[PDB]
Formats: C-alpha cells, structure tokens, sequence
C-alpha cells in the first residue's frame, strides 16, 4: 500500500503540502508517475520524473502551469505550484513504475486514498 | 483501355495550347 | 464641474523659428472645445496624465506650490517635486518620502531655473519632459505658450496630482493634426483644430484659415468589417468510427487490421478529451494544432494485446516481444491509444482462440483469475499514423449573416464585404463567381446550395460643403457613392449621403457642385 | 440608340458627373 | 463565369488534330503511351 | 474513511432552489466529485475537470465550494433529474 492523506477540515486561503510515501522499498529507486483525474471523465497524463537523471517527458498539452520540484535532502517527491488560482481543481495519481532491473514498463499498483479539496 | 472480353472510339493527345473559352449565362461552355 | 476650453492648449511644437507661415504639425494637443474638468480644493485626489495636461489657474495669491507625479509615491516610481516660491520656477525631480498626505507648509535629481492666468502645459516625447507656460492677465481669446523650460529626464510618467498649502484644472492631449498660424515676429496668433468639425479638416487639407466657398475632398469614407463569417460543409459526412470501436469481434495479435481513413470528417477533440482510453501517447504531432491543422494519409491500426506490452511498442525500446512482434519506425508520427476491454472481451472459462508464434527466423493459454494483474488483462490498442489531404477536422464553423460588411471565409478563402441574396444559377461542380476583372462576384456556401453574391463594402469619398469662413461656420458633409443609411438632415442622391443640408424642391443656378445632380448653397 | 450602342470597386471610385446623363 | 470570353492556357486536344482512331470489333493488348493526357 | 451528506431531509415546493453539501477530514490539494445515481443503477457524471468546461453540457449545472464544503445548487427540478446526488469516495 502507498500512503497519502485524506480529506479536508480547514478554512480557505491556506497553503498546504501533500506526500506520496511508499513502504518496504526504496522510493527513489522506483519510477513514480503522476496522473491527473477529476470529476467527469477519464485521466490526463502530464509526465514522469526520474530523480536519478532528472529526465522529464513533458506532455505537449502541459503549458508549464504546475512546476515540478524534488527534495534530495529527504529523498521524498513533493509537488508544488508556482501560482495558485481558484481554477486549480485537479487530483494527482502516484504509482510505482517499472523496476530498475526490468526494461518493460507496467502499472501494477495504484493509490490507496486522496480525496481532494481546496 | 480495356473492353469486355467474351464501336468507333477515339484517342487523342494533350499539349499546352493557349485557348479562348466562351461561357453562357449558366456557366457552361457553348463555343 | 466641467467647462469648455475653447482654443486653449496651443503652444510652440518646436524652437524652430517661422515667419508668416501656415505650418501644419501633427503634434499631440488638447483638442479644441474639449472637456476640461474644473477642480476645487475644498480635496486633491490623483489626476490623470495621458499625453500631458493643459493646466490653468486664476489666483491672485499664488496658493499652488506643489506637484507630485508618478504612480506609487513610495520612493519606488520616480516622482517630481515642482515648487514655485514666487521668485524662481525651481524643479525637483528627486524622490521624497511621502506619507499618507505629503507634508505642506535620498534624492536623484535636483534642478533650478483673480487677475492672472497660469497655464502650465506639459508634454512627454522622446524622454524630453517639456514644461510650457503663459501668464496673460477661460476667455474667448487665444494665447500661445512658450517653452519656458525643458527637462531631459527620460522617464515615464502617467499620473500626477496638483498639491497646495483652489481652482486647478486638468487636460487630455491626443495626437491631433493641427494647423498653426505664425505672425511676422514668429509667435502664434491663431490656430485650427483638425478633427473638430468638417470645416476643421477642410482647413487641415487646405492648410489655411480663410476657406473659400466650395467643396473639398477632406478624406474618404470607409465601412470597416463588423464580424467574421467562417463556413465549412456539413459534418454529416462523419467517419464511420462508431462501428469500428463497437465491433463484436476483433482480429488476432498477429493479424492486426490496417484501415485507410479518407473522404470524411472526424472530431478528434472529444477523442483526446475523454479518457476511457487508458493510454494516449502522441509523437511527432502537436495537440495544439490538431484542431487547427489536418494530416495526409491517415492510417488506423487496431489490435488487442496484453497490458504490459503497451510501452514496449515505442521508439528506443529493446526486448524479445518488441523485436519479434512489431517494430516502430524511428520517425514514427501519430498517436498510440490503448484501453481496457476486460468487461466485454473476457470470459471466466478462458478463450483458447488466441495463438502466438514461438519461433521466427528474421524480422520484418491465458490464465483468467480474479486476482490476476492488469498487465495480464486484454487491452484494445488503436494506433493512428499520420504523414506530413481530403480528410480534415471540422476546424471552425460559424453561422451566416448577410446584408452587413463581414469577413466571410468560404472553404478557406479570405475576403471581406456584404453578402446579397442572388438568383443566377450555377453548375453543380462550380463554386466561385467572377466578372471580367477576375474578382469574386458570387459564391455558394459550403453547407447549403443557395447562391449569394459578394459586393464590396460601401466605401467612397467624403467631401465638406462650406461657404467662406467669413460667411458661415456650419457646414454640410457629402458622402460619395455610399447610400445615406450607413451615415443634421440626411439626404440621399446618386452622389450619396449629404448629411448637414436641407432638401429644397425649388432650384436655382447653383454655386457649390455636389455631384450626380444636387448642388449646395447657403 | 447612341446610349445603347456604347457599351469592380477595388479602390477606384467612378464618381458620377454632377451633370447626370439626364 | 457568366457570358465572358476567358482565355486559359493548359493541356488541351488541339482543334482539328489527327486523333488516332481505334477499332474495337494488336487488339489483345492495344496499349498506347500516356504523354500529357488523352482525350 | 467516512462520508456524510447534508441536509438529511428537506421540504420545498416545485421549482424551489435545492442545495446539498458534502464534508471532509484532513489535509489535501483540490478536487472532488459529484455523481447522479438512481436507486440501484450506475452513477452518472456530467461536467468534467472543474477548470475546463465541456461542450454540450447545459450551463444550468454548476459546482462550487472552497476549504471544506461543496455546494451544488439545483435552480429548477427536471423530470430527467429525479435521482440522488452522491459525492463518491475513490482514489
Ligand atoms: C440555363 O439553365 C436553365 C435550367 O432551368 C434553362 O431553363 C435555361 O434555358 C438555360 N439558359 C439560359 C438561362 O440562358
Ligand atoms: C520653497 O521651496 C522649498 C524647497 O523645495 C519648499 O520646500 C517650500 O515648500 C517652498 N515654499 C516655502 C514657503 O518655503
Ligand atoms: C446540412 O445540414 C443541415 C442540417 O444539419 C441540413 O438542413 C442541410 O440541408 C444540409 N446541407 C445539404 C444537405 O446540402
Ligand atoms: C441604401 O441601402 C438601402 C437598404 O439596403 C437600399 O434600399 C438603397 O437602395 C441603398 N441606396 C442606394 C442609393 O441604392
Ligand atoms: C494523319 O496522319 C496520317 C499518317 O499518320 C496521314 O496519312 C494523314 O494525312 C493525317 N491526317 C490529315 C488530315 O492530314
């Protein structure tokens, strides 16, 4: 299981941070993919980050709205936004990618819970 | 050209000739 | 309160000397008879500064001793501290720390140079902050303003605020052509605004003040386009994609079907919008230009493979399955789409009809359990390949409006004008319509088959009918070639609209030729 | 007869004579 | 176009040309070259 | 993970405004759902992305809310809108 945070109890106007923590394996040694989904239709895929080589495959539909940052001090992947607006209603998937020893990509595990609100 | 295997048809050749048309009021060529 | 600045704001555009010349300069000025807002300081809110302001005042005590320009006034935007202590016009362009209300009773630049009118025209051109003035003890007169001082500050200012320790005006200068009148000594004795009244631009064209009785082509009349009309044929010729994705049976992995798509229109916008399709990866094309551009030789490859093989079919991928099943080109252009089909293409007992090749010489069953991974579930894959004609997206489709100058665009051709219902008939293959001059004269819209002409916008000349300035000041305005419903007493004639004058059923030997029959007089 | 025997808008403006044909 | 004498210059069969008649009643494969279009 | 909807019950005339709310727990980003579901059928989901607007969606349907609560307002009840609106939990 991958551990994230649950819903809201808080007033608007506050800044906040999320996390996507894995257990039983090295988080920085596994590919992490961020997939965006929110109420009404299917998914959107923006890209993935590999902290080992900083290789980013940006989806063409992405227009540089959500900055991508990494924290090597704590070896944890965090997502931040440069400029927040009221029209930022999106949810982000976090899942384990293909293994380092495996040259074939697959999506075997999906998130456990983040029901999202600001 | 191929026909139906078990009639005075022509064959011409085209070449870049200047050519003056004559349209009528319906947009077809009458001369 | 508002008042009328009759002929105020006429300074010297240059230090160039001129004698007895009617010189026309297109210099920014306060327009004649403009709207000047009289203020009373009994407060002093911030005031606008567009292209300078024609200031003015009438004080017998010199109560105004402060200017504050700029935007922020917090020592960030360059403000000014012009002050007049009745002995010298000292000009401080430095920065002072202003509080909420600047005190009455680090600097960058410092500089020193009832029965009175104190006009203080400003300007800002080429970073040359001019400060004019004229003290002639608002009447029906005329007084030119000499360039008292000039300041090469070279900064941008767009707001100011007169400050004192009770009648401070403001103005609005706009880039108005303006015809001057110098006397022998080289000062300005009279002036003429240009876009004030038809006689004003008459004076502009003649470059004189004493216009004679006549008609002058001061400018030309033009009807600008109103909106845009872009039309494309019906989307009723949709591509038969409904029966392709909804087919009961699909081909095998080794027998992937390839189909040609042509002579139809497909809305790919919804296709890439909704994502019931699990994977949507595009290479070599921009989704931004998908709705704006279309491709040639579009091919669709549809097949069903397991989940974990989706990423193996990609450039720069090495493996047994990828090399021995299907090789993608290095310059692959298109999109790869794969989606789950376990709800409709899976059975509990298992399907043995799927077979695979074990050995191959040279390059060009399944266990169904509830706990099995997604990669083992069957996935439908459709790949669209594009090459950089007859198949294109709907792009833009706007409705049709007639009897108004618009920007019509039929099937991809430009042109602006007014569309008229017609009667002449075409041939079914014919679309355009032209006269002897080889210019479009009719058209059939791409949606329906009704024939509508194209006639140019109602343009023409616009002439001013005047008596002499020594005789009258109100004038008529001719409009050439245009009827008088596009543009005082309107009057229509073959010449066109003649706003300004009055029809007379009588007739005299005329003096001012109008055109196409009419003459004007006074 | 003379009128019959004697036989578009692209910036050029054929402005009418004041003295119309009539 | 309507009631205009338009002059275009492209590929045509010239007037009164020596058009090569053929018989449809050598004839197993009556192939002839396509040079610049055929009427 | 607990879900609650408010108000539990309401009484109003035909065409009256209807407002419902859905509540939450913890710390999170910004995105949450609403579904139109019958008594025992599959849910339905009209508008998407909450920051993009779908073509063909009637403008009479809208969503709002910030911080904790979500406000869905029914300006006029319709014969085709007779169902219970569910904010649904998934990841
Ligand atoms: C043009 O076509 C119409 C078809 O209704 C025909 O009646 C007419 O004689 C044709 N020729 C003309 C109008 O000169
Ligand atoms: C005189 O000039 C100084 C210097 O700018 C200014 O501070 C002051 O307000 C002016 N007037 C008087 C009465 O001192
Ligand atoms: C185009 O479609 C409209 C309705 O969508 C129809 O009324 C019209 O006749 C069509 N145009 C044709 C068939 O030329
Ligand atoms: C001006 O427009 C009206 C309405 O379209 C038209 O009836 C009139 O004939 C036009 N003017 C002239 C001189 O034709
Ligand atoms: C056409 O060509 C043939 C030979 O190819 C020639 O005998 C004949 O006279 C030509 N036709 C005319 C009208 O000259």
């Amino acid at each position: 299981q991958l551990v994230q945070s649950g819903a809201e109890v808080k007033k608007p106007g506050e800044s906040l941070r999320i996390s996507c923590k894995g257990s039983g394996y090295s988080f920085t040694n596994y590919w992490i993919s961020w997939v965006r989904q929110m109420p009404g239709k299917g998914l959107e895929w923006m890209g993935r980050i590999d902290p080992s080589d900083s290789y980013i495959n940006y989806s063409p539909s992405f227009q540089g709205h959500a900055t991508i940052s990494a924290d090597k001090s704590i070896s944890t992947a965090y997502l931040q936004w440069g400029s927040l607006k009221a029209s930022d209603t999106a949810m982000y998937y976090c899942a384990r990618g293909r293994n380092y020893l495996d040259s074939r990509g697959r999506f075997d595990y999906w998130g456990q819970g983040t029901l999202v609100t600001v | 050209t191929l026909l139906a295997l078990h009639a005075a048809y022509y064959v011409g050749y085209l070449q870049p000739r200047t050519f003056l048309l004559k349209y009528n009021e319906n947009g077809t060529i009458t001369d | 309160a508002y008042t009328n600045s009759f002929t105020r704001g006429v300074y010297y555009p240059d230090k160039v000397f001129r004698s007895s010349v009617l010189h026309s300069t297109q210099d920014l000025f306060l327009p004649f008879f403009s709207n000047v807002t009289w203020f009373h300081a009994i407060d002093n809110p911030v005031l606008p500064f567009n292209d300078g302001v024609y200031f003015a005042s009438t004080e017998k005590s010199n109560i105004i001793r402060g200017w504050i320009f700029g935007t922020t006034l917090d020592s960030k935007t360059q403000s000014l501290l012009i002050v007049n202590n009745a002995t010298n016009v000292v000009i401080k362009v430095c920065e002072f720390q202003f509080c909420n209300d600047p005190f009455l009773d680090n600097c960058t630049f410092e500089y020193v140079s009832f029965k009175n009118l104190r006009e203080f025209v400003f300007k800002n051109i080429d970073g040359y902050f001019k400060i004019y003035s004229k003290h002639t003890p608002l009447p029906q007169g005329f007084s030119a303003l000499e360039p008292l001082v000039d300041l090469p500050i070279g900064i941008n200012i767009t707001r100011f605020q007169t400050l004192l320790a009770a009648a401070y005006y403001v103005g609005y200068l706009q880039p108005r052509t303006f015809l001057l009148k110098y006397n022998e000594n080289g000062t300005i004795t009279d002036a003429v605004d240009c876009a004030l009244d038809p006689l004003s631009e008459t004076k502009c064209t003649l470059k004189s003040f004493t216009v004679e009785k006549g008609i002058y082509q001061t400018s030309n009349f033009r009807v600008q386009p109103t909106e845009s009309i872009v039309r494309f044929p019906n989307i009723t010729n949709l591509c038969p994609f409904g029966e392709v994705f909804n087919a009961t049976r699909f081909a095998s992995v080794y027998a992937w079907n390839r189909k040609r798509i042509s002579n139809c229109v497909a809305d790919y916008s919804v296709l890439y919008n909704s994502a019931s399709f699990s994977t949507f990866k595009c290479y070599g094309v921009s989704p931004t230009k998908l709705n704006d551009l279309c491709f040639t030789n579009v091919y669709a490859d549809s097949f069903v493979i397991r989940g974990d093989e989706v990423r193996q079919i990609a450039p720069g991928q090495t493996g047994k399955i990828a090399d021995y099943n299907y090789k993608l080109p290095d310059d692959f252009t298109g999109c790869v789409i794969a989606w789950n089909s376990n709800n409709l293409d899976s059975k509990v007992g298992g399907n043995y009809n799927y077979r695979y090749r074990l050995f191959r010489k040279s390059n060009l069953s399944y266990g169904f359990q509830p706990t099995n991974g997604v990669g083992y579930q069957p996935y439908r894959v459709v790949v669209l390949s594009f090459e950089l004609a007859t198949v294109c997206g709907p792009k833009k489709s706007t409705n049709l409006v007639k009897n108004k100058c618009v920007n019509f665009n039929f099937n991809g051709l430009t042109g602006t004008g007014v569309l008229t219902e017609s009667n002449k008939k075409f041939l079914p293959f014919q679309q355009f319509g032209r006269d002897i001059a080889d210019t479009t004269d009719a058209v059939r819209d791409p949606q329906t088959l009704e024939i509508l002409d194209i006639t140019p916008c109602s343009f023409g000349g616009v002439s001013v009918i005047t008596p002499g300035t020594n005789t009258s000041n109100q004038v008529a305005v001719l409009y050439q070639g245009v009827n008088c419903t596009e543009v005082s007493n309107v009057f229509q004639t073959r010449a066109g609209c003649l706003i300004g004058a009055e029809h007379v059923n009588n007739s005299y030997e005329c003096d001012i030729p109008i055109g196409a029959g009419i003459c004007a007089s006074y | 007869l003379l009128f019959n025997k004697v036989t578009k808008f692209n910036g050029l403006t054929v402005l009418p004579p004041l003295l119309t044909d009539e | 176009r309507s009631s205009v004498l338009h002059s275009t210059q492209d590929l045509f069969l010239p007037f009164f040309s020596n058009v090569t008649w053929f018989h449809a009643i050598r004839f197993d494969n009556p192939v002839l070259p396509f040079n610049d279009g055929v009427y | 993970i607990v879900m609650t909807q408010s108000p539990s019950s309401l009484s109003a005339s035909v065409g009256d405004r209807v407002t419902i709310t859905c509540q939450a727990s913890q710390d999170i980003s910004n995105y949450l759902n609403w579904y139109q579901q019958k008594s025992g059928k599959a849910p339905k989901l009209l508008i998407y992305d909450a920051s993009n607007l779908e073509t063909g969606v009637p403008s009479r349907f809208s969503g709002s809310g910030s911080g904790t609560d979500f406000t869905f307002t029914i300006s006029s009840l319709q014969p085709e809108d007779i169902a219970t609106y569910y904010c649904q939990q998934y990841d």
